[PDB]
C-alpha cells in the first residue's frame, strides 16, 4: 500500500464533494532533444496552475482506468482528445507517427474549496501520480451524419511505466558499439553515445568482431642448423645433418580465428559460463603458442573458481573422478576453488584479479590470467609487454606496431581471462573453454543505512534491485525510485532460514552460493542467476521474479516488489464500505495442482540439466490419481533442497483458491497489488477474513476496482 | 578382474509430501547405494 | 523458382507472389496482378464525394520490423541452405535494441544481393503505416484492391494525399467500403 | 608441413543499413580473408 498524508486522509473522509482533475504533462517531438518542449493539459473546468507549470483546460474529454495485477505485463491507457480542436487533429493526422515512444505523465490532483491542490502525495506533498508512460498509437474518427450532429474524437494509446522494460540493455562485445562510435556512414567518425565517458579511450574490445581465416607462413626457429642431438652406435661415426635448434625453417600454418560479437552475460552467483573469445593470436614465430582472450559477466566479479578445458575441470568432482584423469583437489566436501593451485593445500576461495595460474596437465600446459572485471583496472600487463616486442604474428602480419595490445586496452567492467594454450602433438587443437565464476558485487541495504557491495549474494530481491539500478547492463532505474524499508523487509522474507534439511546433507556447497561450509546458509530461496542480456530486460525481470513467486508493480511512481506473504496489520475493509456489488467465485478445481517436473542443473556432475518430478503423493491420491503439473522455472535455482522446498510450497499453495472482486469508493486510493486485506462480512461470517489483492483498478471518477485473491491456512512463506 | 552386469534405469521422481533426506541427494546423483528416492542408503 | 506440383495450385501462386510482395485479384471477371507501385495518376477521392463517416488508425507500433532470417539456398554451397539475418542497425536502435523479425519467403531467390536488397526494401517499408477507411458512392465503381487514391481533405493537411486501397467490397445497394493504407516516403519499389 | 587452428563460427548477421559490398559475399561463403560480414578484405 502507498501511505498517503494524514491531512490527505482527513480530507477524504470529511469531504463527499471531490473536485479531482487530472493532470497531463505530454512530450511534444522536436528537433534539439535537449529543449524538450512539453504541452501539459488537464479536464478540470479552469487551468491549474502546479509547481510553475500551467495546465491548460479542455482538450481532454476522457481518460482509461489504469489496472494491474500481480503478474507483470505492460499496462495500457488510452485518453481522448477532442477532434474538433484544430491543432490537436493537425498533429495527430500529420505527426501522429512522430509521437510514438514519447512521455506522458498523468497526475490525480484534488483540488481544494480554495482552488489549490491539495498534499496527498508524502513524497512530494502533490498529487499522487495517475499514470506514466510512452505513447504507442493515434487514431481519429471523424463520423459525420446529415441532419444532426457530428462527432471528432481523437484518441491516444499508451502504455504504463513498464514500456520501458522492452529494451534490450546489454554490452556488446563489438568495439564500435562499446566505445560509443557513431553509426558509421562512409567512414568512422566518434560521438557521444559511451555507456560512461571512460569507455571512450577504452580500446580493449578492438580486434573483437573479425574472422582472420588465412594460410600464415610462420617462420620457426627449429630443425635447420646447429648441433643436433643424435649419436650413432659407432664410437667415431656421428650424424653430420645440423637441426633440431635455433634457424629459420618455413611452415605454412591454416589458422581460422572467428571472433564474433556475442552479448556479454551476468552471473549472480556461482554459476558455469562459457567464454567469448574477444582477441586470438598467436606467437610471432612458434605457431604452437596460441593467445585467446575470453569475456566473461561483467563488473566487479569475486572471482573464478575453477576453468573447463574442453569439458574436463582441472579440479576432479569427487574421489571416484580422479582416477580416470588428472586432478588437483576435490569438489564433493573439501569443495576447493581454483585458487588451489597458487597456494596449495590452501582454504577454498575464488581467484585473484591480475594472478596467473599454470595449471600443468596431462597434453600440455595452461596458463591462465584472471583478471576480474573492475570500473578502473589496468591492461593486461604480459600481452602490453609481448605486444611491444611485437611477438604477435597477427601484430606483424597487419603491420600494428607496439599498439597492437596497447596499455589503453584497459578493459573496463568485464571480467575477461586471458588464456595461453601450448599447442602439442596431443593438444593438437584450441578448445572452447567454461569457467566457474562467482556471481557480480551487488549492494547489500541494512536497515540502519549503512551498505555493503563487497560479495555476491543469493537473496532474489537484491539481485533484481542489482538488475534495477545499473544503466550499463540493466533497466535506468535510480535508487530513489524504490521504497527502501519494504524492499529490505522483503529481501529479509526472502532470507527466512528454512529447517527442513541440514547443511551437512549437501556436500557441493561451495558450488552452490554457500560461502563457508559452518555458518547458516539455509535461506529459503537461493537464485543463482545467469542473466543473458541478449533478451528483453522484460524477460529477465520476470524470469528472476518466477523464481521465488514475487511481483513487481509501479503505481503512483513507486516500484514495489512484493510476495505473497502473512501480515499481521492487514487494511480493514468492511462490506458496508463496498459498493454492495460482490462476487465469490471457486477456483480450486482448475488450479489443484499435485506434481512439477524440475529441470535443474546440479553442480555435483558437470553443469547438466537433471530432469527432477516433485509430486506430493496425498494430493495425487485426492485428485484420484490423476497428474497436474505445474510449469515451475527452476533454471536460477541449483541447490536441490531449496528447489525441493519451492516446489513444495506452491503444490501447497495450489490446492485452496477462491477470486473475490468487488469496489471501494476514493477513500481507500493507493491499494497496490499483492496487499493484505482483511475483509469483514458478517452476513457470511467473515470476520477480518485475510485476503491478497490480485487485481487493482483505478477509475478517473474514483472507484476502485478490486479482485482479491483467498489461500489456505498457513500456506504463505511467513509461518506455518 | 572387474564385471559389470546392469538392468534399469533409475527412477527420478520425488515424494515431497514426506520430510527430505540426504538419501534423496545421494540416490539423484547416480551414488552407490542401495534404496529407491524416497528412502536411499548411499553406503 | 521451382514449383512442386504436389502442392495445391493455390499454394504455388501464393508462393510466387510472396517473393516480390505482389498481388492477384479478380473483381469484374479480369484476373489483375499488381505490385504495390507508386502512381502519378491516382484516382481524386475527396471527403464531401465520400460517404460521411471517416476512421483513420495507426498501426505504426505493431508493424514496426528491424530483423529478417533469409534461409536462401546458395549455389556456390552445392545448392544447400545459409542462415542469413538481415537487420537494420538503425531501426534496431530506434527500437530500443529489441528484436522485431517479420517472415519473409525467401524461396525461389539465389541471388544474394537481391534477397538483402528485397530484405532492405520490406523493412524500410514497414515503418510507417496506417489505415484509413470509409464508404464510398457506386459512382466509384470498379477500385481494385492495392490501386492509387489521392486522398483529399480539407480540415487535415491532406491536400492529393497518396494512399493505397488495400480492401474494397462491393454491395447490392451499391455503397463501396474501402480501407486505404497509408505508407512512408518514397518507399516504394516504383520510387525513387 | 600443414597445421590449421580454428575458433569460432562465422557470423552470418549482415547489416544492410549499410551500402552492399563484395566482402558481404566473401565472408557469407566462407572465402579466406580478414574482415567481418559488414568489411571483409577476400585476399
Amino acid at each position: 500500500m502507498k501511505k498517503i498524508l494524514d491531512s490527505a486522509k482527513n480530507y477524504l473522509n470529511t469531504h463527499d464533494k471531490l473536485k479531482t482533475a487530472c493532470l497531463i504533462a505530454l512530450e511534444l517531438p522536436s528537433s534539439s532533444g535537449s529543449a524538450a518542449t512539453y504541452i501539459y493539459l488537464t479536464d478540470y473546468f479552469r487551468d491549474v496552475t502546479y509547481n510553475g507549470i500551467l495546465y491548460r483546460s479542455g482538450k481532454v474529454k476522457s481518460i482509461s482506468s489504469h489496472k494491474q495485477n500481480r503478474q507483470l505485463s505492460i499496462g495500457s491507457l488510452s485518453f481522448t482528445i477532442t477532434g474538433t480542436a484544430e491543432d490537436e487533429v493537425l498533429k495527430l493526422v500529420q505527426n501522429g507517427v512522430s509521437f510514438l515512444d514519447r512521455g506522458i505523465t498523468i497526475h490525480q490532483a484534488i483540488i481544494n474549496e480554495e482552488g489549490n491542490i491539495l498534499p496527498v502525495d508524502p513524497d512530494t506533498d502533490g498529487p499522487l501520480l495517475f499514470f506514466r508512460g510512452r505513447i504507442t498509437g493515434g487514431g481519429i474518427k471523424d463520423n459525420v451524419n446529415t441532419s444532426g450532429i457530428g462527432t471528432s474524437v481523437i484518441t491516444w494509446n499508451c502504455s504504463n511505466q513498464f514500456y520501458d522494460f522492452d529494451r534490450v540493455n546489454g554490452r556488446y562485445t563489438d568495439d564500435a558499439s562499446h566505445r560509443g562510435l557513431e553509426v558509421v556512414n562512409g567512414t568512422l567518425q566518434p560521438s557521444n553515445g559511451a555507456k560512461r565517458p571512460e569507455y571512450q579511450e577504452d580500446y580493449g574490445f578492438f580486434h573483437s568482431n573479425k574472422s582472420t581465416t588465412i594460410l600464415a607462413k610462420y617462420q620457426v626457429k627449429e630443425e635447420r642448423y646447429k648441433l643436433q642431438s643424435k649419436k650413432k652406435l659407432f664410437g667415431l661415426s656421428r650424424s653430420y645433418s645440423l637441426k633440431k635448434y635455433y634457424e629459420t625453417v618455413t611452415k605454412e600454418v591454416d589458422l581460422d580465428f572467428n571472433l564474433a560479437a556475442k552479448f556479454i552475460p551476468v552471473v549472480y552467483g556461482v554459476q558455469k559460463i562459457p567464454g567469448i573469445p574477444i582477441f586470438a593470436d598467436t606467437e610471432l614465430n612458434n605457431p604452437n603458442i596460441v593467445y585467446v582472450v575470453y569475456a566473461f559477466a561483467e563488473g566487479e566479479i569475486d572471482g573464478f573458481l575453477d576453468f573447463y578445458i574442453g569439458d574436463s575441470p582441472m579440479i576432479c568432482f569427487d574421489e571416484t573422478d580422479s582416477d580416470t584423469r588428472t586432478c588437483f583437489g576435490r569438489k564433493k566436501i573439501v569443495g576447493d576453488t581454483m585458487h588451489r593451485l597458487a597456494a596449495g593445500t590452501s582454504t577454498s576461495q575464488p581467484s585473484v584479479h591480475g594472478q596467473e595460474y599454470k595449471y600443468n596437465d596431462g597434453n600440455g600446459d595452461i596458463r591462465i590470467w584472471t583478471f576480474h572485471g573492475k570500473p578502473d583496472q589496468t591492461a593486461a600487463q604480459v600481452l602490453v609487454d609481448i605486444a611491444k616486442k611485437k611477438g604477435f604474428y597477427l601484430q606483424n602480419q597487419n603491420g600494428n606496431g607496439p599498439e597492437y595490445w596497447d596499455s589503453r586496452y584497459k578493459l573496463l567492467d568485464t571480467a575477461y581471462a586471458i588464456v595461453r594454450f601450448t599447442i602439442n602433438e596431443n593438444r593438437t587443437e584450441i578448445p572452447e573453454i567454461s569457467a566457474e565464476v562467482q556471481g557480480k558485487k551487488v549492494k547489500v541495504y541494512n536497515s540502519d543505512g549503512t551498505i555493503k557491495a563487497d560479495k555476491t549474494s543469493l537473496n532474489g530481491i537484491w539481485q533484481l534491485m542489482d538488475y534495477l539500478t545499473s544503466d550499463r547492463y540493466g533497466a535506468d532505474i535510480t535508487l530513489d525510485q524504490f521504497p527502501l524499508q519494504k524492499v529490505i523487509s522483503e529481501a529479509k522474507i526472502l532470507d527466512i532460514i528454512d529447517e527442513s534439511y541440514q547443511t551437512s546433507w549437501q556436500p557441493y556447497w561451495r558450488y552452490v552460493g554457500w560461502n563457508d561450509p559452518l555458518s547458516e546458509n539455509r535461506q529459503i530461496v537461493q537464485l543463482n542467476t545467469i542473466l543473458d542480456t541478449s533478451e528483453s530486460v522484460f524477460k529477465n525481470v520476470q524470469g528472476i521474479l518466477e523464481s521465488f513467486g514475487g511481483a513487481i508493480n509501479n503505481l503512483s511512481g513507486e516500484y514495489r516488489i512484493t510476495v505473497e506473504k502473512y501480515s499481521t496489520n492487514p487494511l480493514r475493509i468492511n462490506f458496508l464500505d463496498t459498493y454492495g456489488d460482490l462476487d465469490l467465485s471457486d477456483t480450486t478445481g482448475r488450479n489443484k495442482f499435485n506434481s512439477v517436473q524440475a529441470s535443474l542443473v546440479d553442480p555435483a556432475l558437470s553443469w547438466k540439466t537433471n530432469s527432477i518430478t516433485f509430486y506430493n503423493s496425498k494430493f495425487k491420491e485426492q485428485d484420484k490419481g490423476l497428474d497436474k503439473k505445474l510449469q515451475l522455472s527452476f533454471a536460477n535455482i541449483t541447490n536441490y533442497y531449496t528447489a525441493r522446498s519451492y516446489a513444495d510450497r506452491e503444490l501447497k499453495k495450489s490446492r485452496y483458491s477462491r477470486t473475490l472482486s468487488f469496489s471501494v469508493p476514493y477513500k481507500f486510493i493507493g491499494i497496490e497489488p499483492n496487499d493484505p486485506i482483511a475483509f469483514t462480512y458478517e452476513r457470511y461470517g467473515w470476520k477480518d477474513k485475510f485476503f491478497l489483492v490480485d487485481e487493482v483498478e483505478n477509475t478517473r471518477d474514483g472507484k476502485i476496482n478490486l479482485v482479491l485473491q483467498e489461500y489456505g491456512e498457513d500456506v504463505f512463506i511467513n509461518s506455518e | 578382474t572387474t564385471q559389470y552386469l546392469t538392468l534399469g534405469e533409475r527412477q527420478k521422481n520425488v515424494d515431497v509430501s514426506m520430510q527430505a533426506s540426504s538419501g534423496e541427494l545421494s540416490y539423484l546423483r547416480g551414488d552407490k547405494g542401495i534404496g529407491n528416492a524416497n528412502s536411499f542408503v548411499p553406503r
